[PDB]
């Protein structure tokens, strides 16, 4: 009966870093009182060893992405002990269903996505802009000598 | 017996003053043994002058397994504008069980320039509100004579 | 009293036109502090390594190691893609010095290295801002075909 506060940090400025960093800080307290348990985090299909602070009972697990793929969406991290982290890597050597092993706790990161500049350009867009209201001048006339 | 490689680096392009500073640890572990009992601490960043957004400073490991690495990030928020020297980090493990505790320090970033909030904005910073009011006063001088020149065509070229 | 180790994290199988990175772990045993001056690596001769064939930009680290204290440097190159083809030695030197001042220098990787040479294929995005500026003539272009017509008819 794991107990979890999960706290998230995604990068939102890709304009100063150079890659999207996910962190998720959990603190987890258990039923039966143990501690210090090896965790593990999958997230599609990448496992990455929950890293566990000093303070009792807090984990954290970071990943960086490069800004083109770090796609807006919610991200789902599955954790998992020692016992189904090895399960899950013995049904993927076997190319077993992953989703058979049901992780101990789920977090869902929600990324809106980086924010990387304007697309819009008065070299070209402006230009079409212009030459649209003379192209309506050109309609109209068309139209008037027939 | 484990050996540990420990690599700080900044995922940022540059330091922004008021903007998150992203750390990021990365340990290899290159010995023929899986180091036990990991432990992680950067002290080198005062309360007073970076402020922690995510991620925790210390860290540990119960285990690495040899040839295996573990990545760990830290984003930071700078409080105070100008020159910062991001010294390397300190990590304890035991190459062996029973052994001796190891003690060796992370990559070093070096000295890197914080850009002050202020700087990076005239650097960087988008004008929006002065581009409407720039096209707002040239809009008199282009358009009269545009508004006139419509005013010949629509009295008497018909 | 110094003991060196590096590890390639990418670019192992040196790529040409590609970043190969690598840590080199410095471990003090001596009962001084040794102070790391500059990371080195250049290309050599595989027949004959005093001849420089490339010579990577110095690192310059400055960094002081307590003894019993290991410290861990990152460095990173790219292949020269005209380069890329032909068996490199690889020289890479961690610079250290005592507190006395004397200097000694340990070749971290001393080994050949096989660059393979990579080819990029037509990229569509090239062709992409070409054509979207094309487009802006191509309105053009429609005017004048109508101009034209107008004239024929």
């Amino acid at each position: 009966e794991p107990q979890i506060t999960p706290s998230y940090y995604t990068t939102s400025d890709a304009v100063i870093s150079t890659e999207t960093v996910f962190i998720v800080e959990i603190s987890l307290t258990c039923k039966n009182r143990v501690q210090n348990m090896a965790l593990y985090a999958d997230v599609s299909g990448k496992q990455f060893p929950v890293t566990r602070g000093q303070d009792v009972g807090r984990y954290q697990v970071s990943w960086s992405l490069d800004h083109k793929s770090a796609h807006a969406g919610t991200y789902e991290v599955r954790f998992f002990d020692e016992e189904s982290y090895s399960l899950l890597r013995k049904a993927q050597r076997n190319n077993e269903d992953i989703s058979i092993i049901p992780p101990l706790f789920t977090v869902s990161v929600d990324h809106r996505g980086t924010w990387n500049g304007p697309w819009v350009s008065t070299e070209v867009l402006a230009a079409a802009i212009g030459l649209v209201i003379y192209y309506l001048a050109f309609s109209a006339k068309s139209h008037i000598q027939a | 017996g484990a050996r540990l490689l420990a690599s700080k680096s900044l995922l940022n392009r540059y330091a922004v003053e008021g903007r998150d500073l992203t750390l990021q640890y990365n340990i290899y572990n290159v010995g023929s043994s899986a180091a036990l009992d990991v432990e992680l601490s950067d002290d080198s960043f005062p309360p007073e002058d970076f402020g922690i957004v995510s991620g925790m400073l210390n860290v540990k490991w119960d285990r690495i397994a040899p040839a295996s690495n573990v990545s760990h990030t830290v984003v930071l928020r700078p409080l105070k504008a100008g020159y910062f020297n991001f010294t390397s980090a300190t990590v304890t493990y035991l190459a062996q069980e029973d052994g001796p505790v190891v003690i060796g320090f992370t990559s070093a970033p070096g000295q890197g320039g914080i850009l002050a909030q202020r700087e990076f904005d005239r650097r960087f910073s988008p004008h929006f509100l002065d581009w409407a009011a720039f096209g707002v006063m040239t809009l008199p001088s282009i358009g009269i004579p545009l508004l006139l020149w419509y005013s010949s065509k629509r009295k008497y070229d018909t | 009293s110094a003991d060196t180790t590096i590890l390639f994290v990418k670019g192992e199988d040196f790529p040409a036109n590609n970043i190969v990175k690598f840590l080199v772990g410095f471990t003090n045993k001596g009962t001084e502090d040794f102070i790391v001056e500059s990371l080195d690596a250049s290309f050599r001769y595989p027949q004959d390594y005093q001849f420089y064939i490339q010579n990577f930009t110095a690192l310059p680290l400055n960094t002081v190691v307590p003894p019993q204290r290991q410290a861990t440097f990152e460095y990173s190159f790219i292949p020269a893609e005209p380069m890329g083809g032909r068996p490199f030695g690889l020289v890479i030197n961690l610079n250290y010095k005592d507190l006395n001042g004397n200097v000694f220098q340990d070749a971290v990787f001393n080994q050949t290295v096989t660059i393979i040479e990579r080819e990029d294929g037509l990229d569509g995005e090239t062709i992409f801002m070409y054509m979207f500026l094309a487009g802006l003539g191509l309105l053009v272009v429609v005017g004048l075909h109508q101009l034209l017509e107008s004239r024929k008819r």
